[PDB]
């Protein structure tokens, strides 16, 4: 149609295109104009001539209230970020040197600094730069604490509930507790002078701090804490915050109908305010493909994943740890979704996305990069079975095992040894003792890992049935005791028909194993009395397999707020 | 907290070890055994390696004064001693060795 | 195929 | 024992010896003909005052067992103060 | 007259950690911390190198059983002191 | 321990005290080098004379306001404390120019 | 225990904190300040904002005169080029541009320009960018030649000679002899107005030109006019940049106890001289690797690129043609090395390195990607060879015939046809045919190269004696040949204990070749004969193999320069 | 191997 440009969009092509003579002055325009300017830089390129400026904390000020065009900030600044220039950590220093200068101010430029602090330091966590977030947040602490009346106790509880989220994406999780018990100090002394705070976003940290370490009996006593504060004046922003989190501590508690209400309400909280762009909309997607991924609707999990990270990829640039943890996530939820099938490659290409990332952006000893480095050996030990080539299927699998040992060190070194995440690697590397041809290695593992969960989680859970199956296929398919198998296959029956019922598409290896199971100690006459419930699982799979996709079973307007609240706290 | 009580019993039983004071050596040894049943296997490593390092330290002690017996030439130690060997990682009587020290002819 | 999906 | 300590607008900032030879130069202006006043003509009262605050926090947190905190060089005087320390050699 | 003393061994490396498994090098390695800490543990050896970069027998075992270099400075890999 | 600047003209005395410490020992501190009667010299803090009875951590000179780096002021007189000088005003260069 | 932090260290991280207020005032401060204020910056992580200040010549000169922090500042340079930045072109084309605004001023005034081009010009040929190192001379001896008298001839041949060394290392061989012949008339002018300038590092670098077009003859022949020429006032740098240059032309025509004594003295003073962590003393030991590699030592070669890789690996950072020839020399010595062993894991990514950096600093068509290309592919037929597999043993040789012919035909683009280096890709691309079942021309490529190599060393050469093994063993083993096979072994066999003795270690390769070519043949007492000898020459490598580090083995020389000058000349 | 170092 030929549709001439804007002035505006012609005026700002002829100031980039001349931005070197007009750099001084470009800095003077308005916030609107001069994030343009800027995002014009990077829309030529010219990435150089836009470092130089966003390292600089004052510009970054400014182009920090643009909150229209922050989505283009995200991609603005993550451009930076693998270009070269640190300027997450230029930024970071720069501030808290220029936060540790006004400590002898007065109340107005402190406040002046401490909310540049809140929208630079909630920048840097929203692009996932916690390590640099913290240091941020960190600085706006220590200016809380100079002045100790009512008025700035309530931004030392502000920053502290900050200072819990970027020390969780951080994987600082023995910090996060003396962070919380710092933030009760604060509370406490707030709460008392006759100012009540709202104790709902601080406790939603919790939910997750204390799901992160596998402490989920105090998960859920937190989950409970955190919704009873909700309140209709709170931000969208922290109530959509506070679900998503509550969703993750009541699926792992194996509890999913009331799962289900907390993370649809979120992610339709999280669509009609943010919008299907906002990275805070693919964070609860996120969070919503963790309770399909466990309730066994594995179906419709891969497509919210997928969702999930092409939100991520377009917001979050190329080498982000948001875009690696959705990379990692949709690596876990395409193995599960094709382990049956056998074929990894796109999985295998996610996997090794979340590794190029994370060990690109983190240290060698991050407990995040454990998490990610499990997914990749899964896939590769079920790579080195599928494949034919003997001294391929060797050296693969001889791989996965240092990435399990790897894994199994980073979580052990800061879970201790009597967690559910220890005790999932445990079971991981007994599956893979398994194919190695260690059945003797092999038994132990599990046994540590039965042992661990059911300490912990119960003598019956899901995670436990899960790796008892695990244990069932050693003793039955490739040691011979039958006998033990017979409890074991029988342990995880009743289980996995206790939260999914008959129809649970994980007994497929655990009804064929009876199968097997009794086709070398006699007794063909349950060898058909469990082939027809393996044909009865064919027939209650297939018929409720056919179901709408999640995206739009939310629908619009589902439920309202302060009503899923209600139902599910009573409950 | 049960980690704070394993450095707490490691703290007190290096000091107990070292000194000759025990009631028995199996007894100790029985209650090394027991936390590794009721607390956890990998909670009793560094206590059970501070236990079987006493134990082999008769064994290297009589290969210790064997091997200056086996010696080709004639070198007499003087003054009779006999060393308890401690692993470095084990052990919680690392502290802080800053100062320096140097032992005189005696021994 | 038998030891259902890796944790 | 002290050290007269003059600035180019004549304006003195005695302090300690023993604080005032953490620069090398000012060791070498005590060095030689002439704990006395030495001429400072050229570096000015309004950095040289702050160079003298460094003088007391160098040496008090010499091997100190907690972490020091950062010595607060302000922006307006951060280019002037500088070439102070390199000239001081502090 | 008679003396007696104790002597706190340490393996001869100063880098105190295993690079391959990350557990201290005093202590048993990842492989032998992940089945049995007592059965397993008498054999947890440090073996030095050509480069002078002492790691866990098994960890270095395992390193090698995979790829031929040295972790930390990618020369090539010659053991001269088992431990 | 408290750290301080003493200025009656332009004459300054960067010497450390005990928090504890009274005004009387530190004005023994300034005639060492000012060579000047103790009795005639006094002190005046935000233009306000300090008695020597009362110790340093009653005057507001706490040791957690008083670091090496950033130590507080004090006055003195036998007020004419002039100022250094004046840095170089650096632009803001987000003002409009 | 916690130091504090200095003054100094601490108003530079508030004036660069303020960068934005005093960047065009950090330009007034002294000289070692501005670079510690432009070192803070690459420290920072702020490489953009380094790099709008090293891209401007009028600041960047101020920061190279500061030749104490050299070391610092060629990691900052390198830092900035794979960063994105093109620092090299644009002081580059920013140099050229004052030259052109300055010719037509007073050559007074010029001389502080060519100045400047030297100190940048000598670093950025010292940083491996001589493509861009290049205009910067070029903009200073076309500067320089306006105006001829006395004075400037001085800087016009130390424009050239330099010109000669950005050109010879970019692989301008064809534009190097016209170099040269810009560099006899300017000597003349010198010479016939009653004045004498030392040529060591004008002959001594035609010598390596020479050495890389493979004329060897012509190169060694070279040396003697660069040895005699040098004298006491020399300096270190140029000394060690002939005897580093004569020490490969010396080991190529296979003269190792001359060249033993070269540069085992270069090594030592450059050590002596330009401390241990220097760019120079990196390619002191990267051709001390050479002279090792080149007279049996290849247990001990290895154990010095190494020692030479981890210089310039910490001087400059990768991407760079420095790190890159350093890797596509240790790439190959450990080619060589694990030949036997089997154990090339390390020489691929040592291969694979210096092809993923040259590729990226280079084009495609430039003959350094030629003797990277080349070594990957050697190491790439021997990983396929090892594995059991028949679908990677096709596509790593079809990998490893593509590469040899890019190498090739890159090679011939500037060499030729009848030169060594494009013989030697032939008798390696035979090798590879010789597992790629192509038999039936394997021996048409080695026999191509077998008589340009005779052609242009002769009969008595060990580069010859190498593929005449090589070629040999494709008759033994494919061709079935026996006849016209056991007539190069022995050829093979008796240079071998002429030149290097009975400890070299080709003679397995060809030993071994004749207990199975002796084995079909016929004949069964001679087998168990060099049955015998195979025997012996495991009994003596046993006691002539000493595994000494051949760093501590030129701790110090006894020996000062005019004695090592003076022993080369009076052995020729 | 068969054949000797490469060249
Ligand atoms: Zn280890
Ligand atoms: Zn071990
Ligand atoms: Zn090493
Ligand atoms: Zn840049």
């Amino acid at each position: 149609e030929w549709i001439p440009e804007t002035l505006y969009n012609t005026a700002i092509s002829a100031v980039v295109d001349n931005y070197i003579r007009s750099r001084r002055d470009i800095r003077s325009l308005p916030e609107n104009i001069q994030f343009d300017v800027y995002y014009k830089l990077y829309q030529q390129g010219r990435l150089c001539q836009l470092g130089s400026e966003f390292c600089e904390l004052e510009v970054f000020a400014k182009v920090l209230r643009a909150l229209d065009k922050r989505h283009l900030l995200h991609h603005c600044f993550q451009a930076l970020m693998d270009h070269g220039v640190k300027v997450a950590s230029v930024l970071a220093y720069s501030f808290s040197r220029r936060c540790s200068y006004i400590a002898e101010s007065d109340a107005a430029v402190k406040e002046k600094a401490i909310q540049v602090g809140f929208v630079l330091g909630g920048f840097l966590s929203d692009a996932g730069w916690y390590s640099d977030a913290e240091k941020v947040f960190l600085s706006c602490l220590q200016l809380c604490t100079l002045h100790d009346e009512m008025l700035h106790w309530f931004r030392a509880v502000e920053c502290c509930v900050r200072l819990l989220h970027v020390r969780n994406g951080n994987c600082k999780y023995h910090l996060g507790e003396e962070t919380f018990k710092l933030a009760q100090t604060y509370m406490d002394k707030l709460s008392k002078h006759g100012q009540q705070a709202n104790k709902a976003a601080l406790y939603g940290e919790l939910c997750a701090l204390l799901f992160a370490k596998s402490h989920y009996d105090e998960a859920y006593k937190w989950c409970i804490e955190a919704m009873k504060e909700i309140t209709a004046g709170l931000p969208v922003k922290v109530v959509v915050d506070v679900l998503r989190q509550a969703s993750k501590a009541c699926v792992v508690k194996r509890e999913f109908k009331k799962a289900e209400q907390l993370i649809k309400h979120a992610v339709y909280l999280a669509r009609d305010h943010f919008g299907s762009k906002h990275p805070k909309y693919s964070d609860t997607l996120l969070d919503y493909g963790f309770y399909l991924l466990n309730v066994d609707n594995i179906c419709q999990s891969v497509a919210i994943y997928q969702a999930a990270l092409d939100i991520r990829q377009s917001v979050f640039g190329g080498k982000n740890i948001h875009v690696a943890t959705a990379h990692e996530d949709l690596a876990y939820s395409s193995y599960v979704h094709q382990y049956s099938s056998g074929k990894f490659d796109n999985a295998l290409f996610h996997a090794e996305r979340a590794i190029g990332i994370i060990t690109h952006i983190l240290p060698e000893d991050h407990l995040l990069l454990a998490s990610s480095k499990r997914v990749k050996a899964l896939i590769l030990e079920e790579i080195a079975i599928d494949c034919h080539n003997k001294e391929t299927e060797q050296r693969l699998l001889q791989e996965a095992h240092d990435l399990h040992l790897s894994s199994l060190q980073l979580a052990k070194k800061a879970f201790g040894e009597f967690n559910v995440q220890t005790a999932k690697h445990y079971g991981n590397l007994g599956r893979l003792y398994q194919s190695m041809r260690k059945f003797k290695e092999a038994e132990e593992m599990h046994i540590k890992a039965i042992q661990i969960k059911e300490q912990l989680l119960g003598q019956e859970d899901y995670e436990v049935a899960l790796s008892v199956g695990h244990l069932a296929s050693l003793y039955n398919y490739d040691m011979n005791q039958y006998e033990n198998a017979e409890k074991l296959y029988l342990r995880s029956i009743a289980i996995g028909k206790k939260l999914f019922g008959e129809g649970y598409s994980g007994l497929e290896y655990d009804y064929r194993g009876l199968i097997k199971l009794y086709n070398s100690i006699g007794n063909y006459e349950k060898v058909f009395e469990y082939h027809n419930v393996l044909s009865n699982w064919n027939r209650l799979r297939d018929r409720q397999y056919s179901v709408t996709d999640a995206l739009e079973d939310v629908s619009t307007s589902p439920q309202s707020t302060e009503e899923v609240v209600q139902s599910f706290l009573i409950s | 907290d049960k980690d704070v009580f394993q450095k707490f019993y490691a703290r007190m039983l290096a000091k107990r070890l070292i000194h000759g004071l025990s009631m028995s050596m199996d007894s100790e040894e029985a209650m090394i055994n027991k936390l590794k049943q009721a607390c956890g296997y990998e909670f009793t490593s560094k206590l059970h390696r501070m236990y079987t390092d006493m134990s082999v330290s008769a064994d290297l002690n009589n290969k210790f004064n064997n091997f200056i017996k086996n010696q080709d030439t004639v070198i007499d130690l003087g003054i009779s001693f006999q060393i308890y060997v401690l692993q470095a990682g084990a052990w919680p009587l690392t502290q802080a060795p800053s100062s320096t020290f140097a032992i005189p002819q005696e021994l | 195929q038998k030891r259902a999906s890796g944790q | 024992m002290y050290v007269k300590l003059i600035s180019s607008d004549g304006h003195e900032f005695i302090v300690k010896r023993e604080h005032a030879l953490t620069s090398g130069t000012i060791k070498a202006m005590l060095s030689g003909p002439g704990t006395n006043e030495v001429n400072f003509r050229e570096i000015p009262s309004h950095v040289l005052s702050k160079v003298c605050m460094y003088f007391t926090y160098k040496v008090r947190y010499t091997n100190s067992s907690t972490e020091i905190p950062e010595f607060p060089i302000a922006p307006e005087i951060a280019l002037e103060l500088l070439m102070a320390a390199n000239f001081l050699d502090c | 007259k008679k003396w007696n003393a104790v002597a706190l061994w340490a393996w001869d490396i100063v880098v105190d950690n295993c690079a391959i498994c990350r557990n201290h090098i005093m202590d048993l390695c990842i492989e032998c911390q992940a089945n049995q800490a007592s059965a397993t543990s008498e054999e947890c050896t440090v073996a030095w190198g050509v480069c002078n970069h002492a790691f866990h027998f098994h960890c270095i075992s395992r390193w090698l059983k995979t790829r031929q270099v040295c972790p930390l400075d990618n020369r090539e890999w010659e053991f001269q002191k088992y431990g | 321990d408290v750290f301080l600047m003493i200025r009656r003209h332009k004459t300054t005395i960067f010497t450390d005290a005990k928090e504890s410490s009274t005004v009387f020992e530190l004005k023994r501190i300034v005639e060492g080098i000012l060579k000047r009667p103790p009795d005639e010299q006094r002190l005046y803090k935000d233009d306000q004379l300090l008695d020597d009875g009362k110790t340093l951590g009653e005057c507001g000179f706490t040791s957690q306001t008083a670091r090496p780096q950033a130590p507080a002021t004090v006055g003195l007189a036998f007020l004419c404390i002039e100022p250094f000088s004046s840095p170089p005003e650096l632009p803001d260069v987000m003002k409009p120019q």
